[PDB]
């Protein structure tokens, strides 16, 4: 049996060495020639051998939900009732779980898309003269995108942020290109920016148009493509946006294509960005420093944020934004018009296509740990064949049950427990299973240190016999 | 094997200036033999250009490996006056970087310096059309290599080329160059030999063709945004002899990276394999070399940025290496290995270059950097061993920095390269960069020495009552023992020194009576220093051995272990060098024999 070829001296290495394999408190039956391996081992084998029930030890894991909450149902429309409420979507919250190596251990918990749940709204457009033609439509819809969401909830904010290439050498100046367009008597078309934000999270709708009617252009550089450094500085840091801890999405307004990591260095641009938020006044300034983000430098804090991005491509470059779609988890793109008057519509089908999908994800899982998924959803698609982190089609308000299992293997932290989370992107509130290894048995906590019974204080004595210290062996460590 | 990890010999940059972000091996094997170093940040002698950098060799060969600076080019004559205008005078040449892509081969050698701008004859513009500065001749002459340089420089057509991002000497003498930014962002490779570019240089002349010329055609507008030139490297992957060109294509194929074979005398298609995720910067370091043992060189491409998911299922930023290996037919099909990487943000595969040789068995190492790999994210070097099917995945040494951990990082290994000898023993020597902070380090590779060492007993068993030998003039049973030595090893010194230790009984426990002495001095363990010639026959030293009285043991039945181990001798000098010899892997350095009782 591999317990017994685990050989194992303490309570430790036969827990760790396996399921199964278990102690013996009597230790009447391990002959005193046989080491102190021929303890451990199968609990059939145990019964055979005559140890008795108790002698053994052989805990097993449990689940105890501490934290559950009653999620909400409570009328609204069809009676009256009070609007205003607070968040909950998770049923378990917080719960315990102790672990044995080789144990599958398993729970269950539930979700459903709380209705009327408040969102925030971030368009982030590129100021290109490939948008002259947007530019002077989208500012005046800022208002009807305004009254157009009122059937999502009740309330919900939205800002704006621009943005246009890098102030790098190469990808900065432009081509002769002699159009000289007068675009305005104010001299306000500035140079172009790294990125800028102008009108942060705000419920005002009137906010939008005041003050995006003054919202100048960029005049015609040569491909354009510098966005993932501001949808990086955006994500990254939200206290100075504004950024409200509820459903929260983002919108990237595009033309041709983007740039990636290691660009810079054409530039003379090595070094790779902090992620560490780099906003004095507004504006970004820490832009010549470091080079673009990696898309996966992205998607880590993309991620742990909740964000979730909005995609307006144009017609020509859809198929690259299509596969960053299958990238980025928790990520949409949608065919803009070519005037950009279909960004209502645009948004309104993006919402509804991201929130019938919730996938979820983990945190850091420590090493001998592995977590397979299954997930009941709608009425069928229940599959988990193919991994299912993920469900769609549902309607507003149904039920979802994911099931979890977590499997621990050979786990040598054995200090006490480890936190990890379990998260549903998109949602704030995160499942969190406090995992407590078992590394002892509970005969150990009586072992007497130093014990007679050890040659004389020469190791410690439990579980029905003694564990020997460094340099000593034998069945009472009598031996140096 | 083995490479002095523990004795770096270090040089050193000046501060606040970048430093070994490229070196190169000069003159390697022969009479005055340096070390290059490229600084492109670094400040120049001219007061005009700031930030203009220069290369410095490096005398090494001494304990002290201080080093001054080469000139390329301190002047300002030909910059200024463009047209004779002092209104307008020029586009400023500073802040160019001038130490991004230095190589060199034989006598001749190359800086590139990206990042070069210039004002048009046209109209005042801003163009990074970019120059190589080639000095042929032991210095004897300087010539001025921008072939992107044209009349008809615009962002659409060589304005924006910045050739000079990637070269590498050819072994025939052809400088080959690559120009990222080319044709509205699709690059352009563009080659020449050392005869053309010397016959068809005049200096007034700002925009001066080199007559013999190959370079890649424009193509349509569909291809925008490739940047073809990234990455270059020369190879063998035509059948003949000739020298063909390889080059990756970052962002080709909608983002999904390629990497192109180009034919030796007339640039032309040929072959080129495609990256497998998109945003992976497939072509970031092309690389090609004999890494098979069969005479046809293999493909090597780094993808910095990459997936893999793992048990969690996050997402990290893990690059991979690609194995492309040659075929008789001469065509590379998909991809036959993959040395991928196992730290958060080490950019695996960012530099690849090839050694010659280390193990001396016919089968050439890489060794590839990640910037940022390791613990404290400082940078880390991988040695992965050639093999019969390819290389190893186990990467033999793991090169870390010495120093202590800065809030800047230290880049390791963003800049290296291998190959040719250095010490001049026969073995070659790495180099490293770290233009974190002035660190360029060059490391020594050290001999090997295959050593072994056979123990013979005769007679097997231990007679109690044959008591041949006299002890004291008391007779004892006695019995033979006998080991010999035979170590052989490439480019070591005639004569190699070994430690070799006899241990009697040796399984017996600390304390417990040793039932077999020397009969020389009557002890348990004998330690001596033998000198044994190199390739020479085994050396036998031939001792005889007695057993105890039975009064003074009551162990008959267990066998009386005889263990012969043996090392290196650790007060051997160093050699020329100060390198000290290892011993082999496959060397047992531990042999085990026993004599019984009847
Ligand atoms: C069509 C469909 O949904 N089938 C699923 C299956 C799954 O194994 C089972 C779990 O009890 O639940 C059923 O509803
Ligand atoms: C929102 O929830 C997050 C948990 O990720 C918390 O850090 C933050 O303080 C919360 N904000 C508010 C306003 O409750
Ligand atoms: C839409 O953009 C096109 C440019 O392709 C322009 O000709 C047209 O007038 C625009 N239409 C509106 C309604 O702005
Ligand atoms: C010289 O070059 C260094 C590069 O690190 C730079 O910091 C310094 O300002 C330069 N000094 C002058 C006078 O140009
Ligand atoms: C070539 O230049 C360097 C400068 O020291 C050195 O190798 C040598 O002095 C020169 N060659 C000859 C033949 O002197
Ligand atoms: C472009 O690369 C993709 C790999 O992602 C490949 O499937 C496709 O065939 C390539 N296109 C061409 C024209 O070779
Ligand atoms: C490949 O290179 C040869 C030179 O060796 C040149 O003639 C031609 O470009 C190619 N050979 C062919 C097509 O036979
Ligand atoms: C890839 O190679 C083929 C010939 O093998 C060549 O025609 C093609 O142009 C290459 N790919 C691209 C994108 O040019």
């Amino acid at each position: 049996n591999r317990c017994l070829k685990a050989n194992a001296k303490s309570c430790g290495e036969c827990i760790q060495a396996g399921p199964n394999c278990g102690w013996c408190t009597n230790t009447t039956f391990l002959q005193e020639g046989m080491p102190t391996s021929a303890r451990c081992d199968d609990l059939e084998a145990l019964k055979k051998k005559g140890c008795h029930p108790s002698d053994i030890e052989n805990p097993r894991g449990s689940q105890t939900i501490k934290k559950n909450k009653n999620v909400t149902n409570r009328s609204k429309g069809m009676a009256e009732k009070l609007r205003p409420e607070d968040i909950t979507q998770i049923q378990p919250q917080q719960l315990l779980l102790k672990l044995r190596s080789g144990e599958p251990q398993k729970f269950t918990l539930k979700f459903k898309r709380a209705e009327d749940y408040p969102i925030d709204l971030y368009y982030l457009m590129d100021l290109s003269y490939s948008m002259k033609d947007d530019l002077e439509n989208v500012k005046s819809l800022g208002t009807d995108l305004m009254n157009e969401m009122r059937r999502i909830t009740s309330d919900f904010r939205i800002g704006f942020g621009s943005f246009v290439e890098k102030t790098v050498m190469p990808y900065i100046s432009t081509t002769p290109a002699k159009l000289r367009n007068p675009c305005t008597s104010e001299q306000n078309c500035t140079s172009p920016f790294s990125y800028k934000n102008v009108l942060s999270l705000t419920d005002r709708g009137e906010f939008f148009n005041e003050l995006v009617g003054q919202q100048r252009i960029s005049g015609n550089l040569d491909s354009p493509e510098g966005g993932f450094d501001a949808i990086m500085q955006v994500a990254v840091c939200g206290s100075l946006i504004g950024w409200r801890n509820v459903t929260r999405l983002l919108v990237f307004s595009t033309d041709a294509g983007f740039h990636f990591a290691g660009d810079g260095k054409l530039g003379g641009i090595v070094l790779p960005n902090d992620g560490q938020c780099h906003l004095e006044n507004n504006v970004y300034t820490m832009s010549h420093y470091y080079d673009y983000p990696s898309a996966i430098h992205l998607v880590q804090k993309l991620s742990e944020n909740n964000i979730q991005t909005i995609f307006a491509v144009t017609e020509e470059f859809q198929p690259v934004y299509k596969e960053l779609k299958n990238l980025i988890p928790k990520s949409a793109v949608g065919t803009l018009s070519g005037n950009s008057s279909n960004v209502i519509q645009l948004i309104i089908d993006a919402y509804n296509s991201l929130s019938s999908e919730v996938i979820l994800e983990n945190s850091k899982l420590p090493d001998g740990v592995t977590i397979n998924y299954k997930s009941y959803c709608k009425n069928g698609v229940n599959g988990t064949g193919e991994n299912g982190r993920k469900c769609s089609n549902i309607s507003i308000g149904d039920e979802v049950q994911f099931e979890i299992s977590i499997t621990a293997n050979k786990c040598p932290n054995k200090e006490s427990e480890n936190q990890l989370k379990l998260n549903p992107l998109g949602f704030t509130e995160e499942v969190e299973v406090v995992l407590q290894f078992i590394c002892k048995c509970n005969c150990q906590s009586h072992g007497i240190p130093a014990s007679p019974k050890c040659h004389e204080g020469n190791g410690t004595f439990e579980c029905g016999a003694c564990r020997c210290n460094e340099g000593r062996v034998g069945r009472h460590c009598e031996c140096s | 094997f083995n490479l002095d990890a523990e004795a770096p010999a270090v040089l050193s940059g000046p501060p606040g200036s970048l430093f070994g972000f490229s070196v190169e091996f000069y003159r390697p094997g022969r009479d005055g033999v340096s070390v290059l170093v490229g600084a492109p940040k670094a400040n120049t002698s001219q007061p005009g250009v700031l930030q203009g950098g220069a290369v410095y060799v490096c005398p090494w060969g001494t304990s002290p490996i201080q080093c001054s600076t080469i000139q390329f080019d301190s002047k300002g004559s030909r910059i200024l006056e463009s047209s004779l205008y002092s209104e307008e005078p020029v586009e400023y040449k500073s802040l160019q970087w001038f130490g991004a892509t230095v190589r060199a081969h034989g006598s001749s050698i190359l800086a590139c310096a990206p990042l070069y701008s210039w004002r048009t004859e046209k109209d005042p513009q801003n163009d990074p059309v970019g120059t190589c500065y080639l000095s042929t001749e032991n210095f004897t002459r300087i010539l001025e290599y921008a072939p992107c340089r044209s009349d008809f420089g615009s962002a659409a057509g060589q304005g924006y080329c910045q050739g000079g991002f990637s070269a590498e000497f050819t072994k025939t003498g052809r400088v080959v160059l690559g120009g990222p930014g080319s044709y509205f962002w699709q690059g352009q490779i563009l080659s020449a030999t050392q005869e053309q570019i010397s016959e068809s240089y005049y200096p007034q002349y700002l925009i001066n063709p080199v007559q013999g010329q190959l370079q890649t055609r424009q193509a349509s507008s569909v291809y925008d945004d490739s940047y073809l030139g990234y990455s270059v490297a020369v190879g063998e992957f035509s059948g003949d002899d000739t020298e063909d060109f390889v080059a990756g294509v970052p962002k080709g194929n909608l983002t999904y990276g390629y990497v192109t074979v180009l034919n030796g005398s007339d640039i032309h298609s040929l072959y080129n394999v495609s990256g497998e995720q998109m945003a992976s910067y497939f072509g970031y370091a092309v690389a090609a070399t004999d890494t098979n043992g069969d005479g046809l060189d293999d493909l090597l491409v780094g993808a910095p940025l990459l997936m893999e998911r793992t048990a969690d299922g996050r997402p990290q930023e893990v690059g991979r290496v690609y194995i492309y290996l040659q075929h008789p037919e001469g065509i590379e099909p998909t991809p036959s290995l993959t040395l991928t990487g196992q730290d958060e943000f080490g950019r695996f595969g960012s530099s690849l270059t090839p050694l010659g040789d280390l193990d001396q068995d016919g089968y050439n190492d890489v060794a590839i950097g990640a910037p940022f790999g390791g613990e404290a994210q400082q940078g880390v070097v991988f040695i992965f061993p050639g093999g019969p099917g390819g290389l190893n995945t186990k990467p033999s040494q793991v090169l870390q920095p010495l120093w202590a951990a800065g809030h800047t990082p230290d880049f390791f290994g963003s800049a290296l390269r291998g190959g040719r000898d250095l010490d001049g023993n026969g073995y070659p020597d790495l180099i490293v960069g770290s233009f974190g902070v002035d660190k360029a380090l060059v490391y020594r590779g050290r001999p090997i020495i295959s050593a072994s060492a056979s123990l013979t007993i005769f007679p097997s068993m231990f007679n109690p009552e044959e008591r041949s030998c006299s002890l004291e003039g008391n007779p004892v049973s006695c019995i033979n023992l006998s080991f010999c030595l035979n170590a052989s090893g490439k480019h070591v010194p005639n004569s190699i020194g070994f430690e070799v230790e006899l241990q009697l009984d040796w399984q017996k426990q600390k304390g417990g009576v040793r039932r077999a002495l020397f009969l020389a001095s009557k002890q348990a363990t004998l330690t001596q220093t033998l000198l044994i010639q190199n390739g020479a026959r085994e050396d036998c030293r031939e001792m005889k051995i007695y057993l105890r009285n039975e009064s003074e043991f009551r162990d008959k039945l267990s066998p009386i272990h005889i263990a012969l181990n043996f090392s290196l001798d650790p007060k051997a000098p160093m050699d020329s060098h100060g390198l000290r010899p290892v011993l082999h892997y496959q060397s047992k350095s531990r042999i085990e024999d026993k004599a019984q009782i009847l």
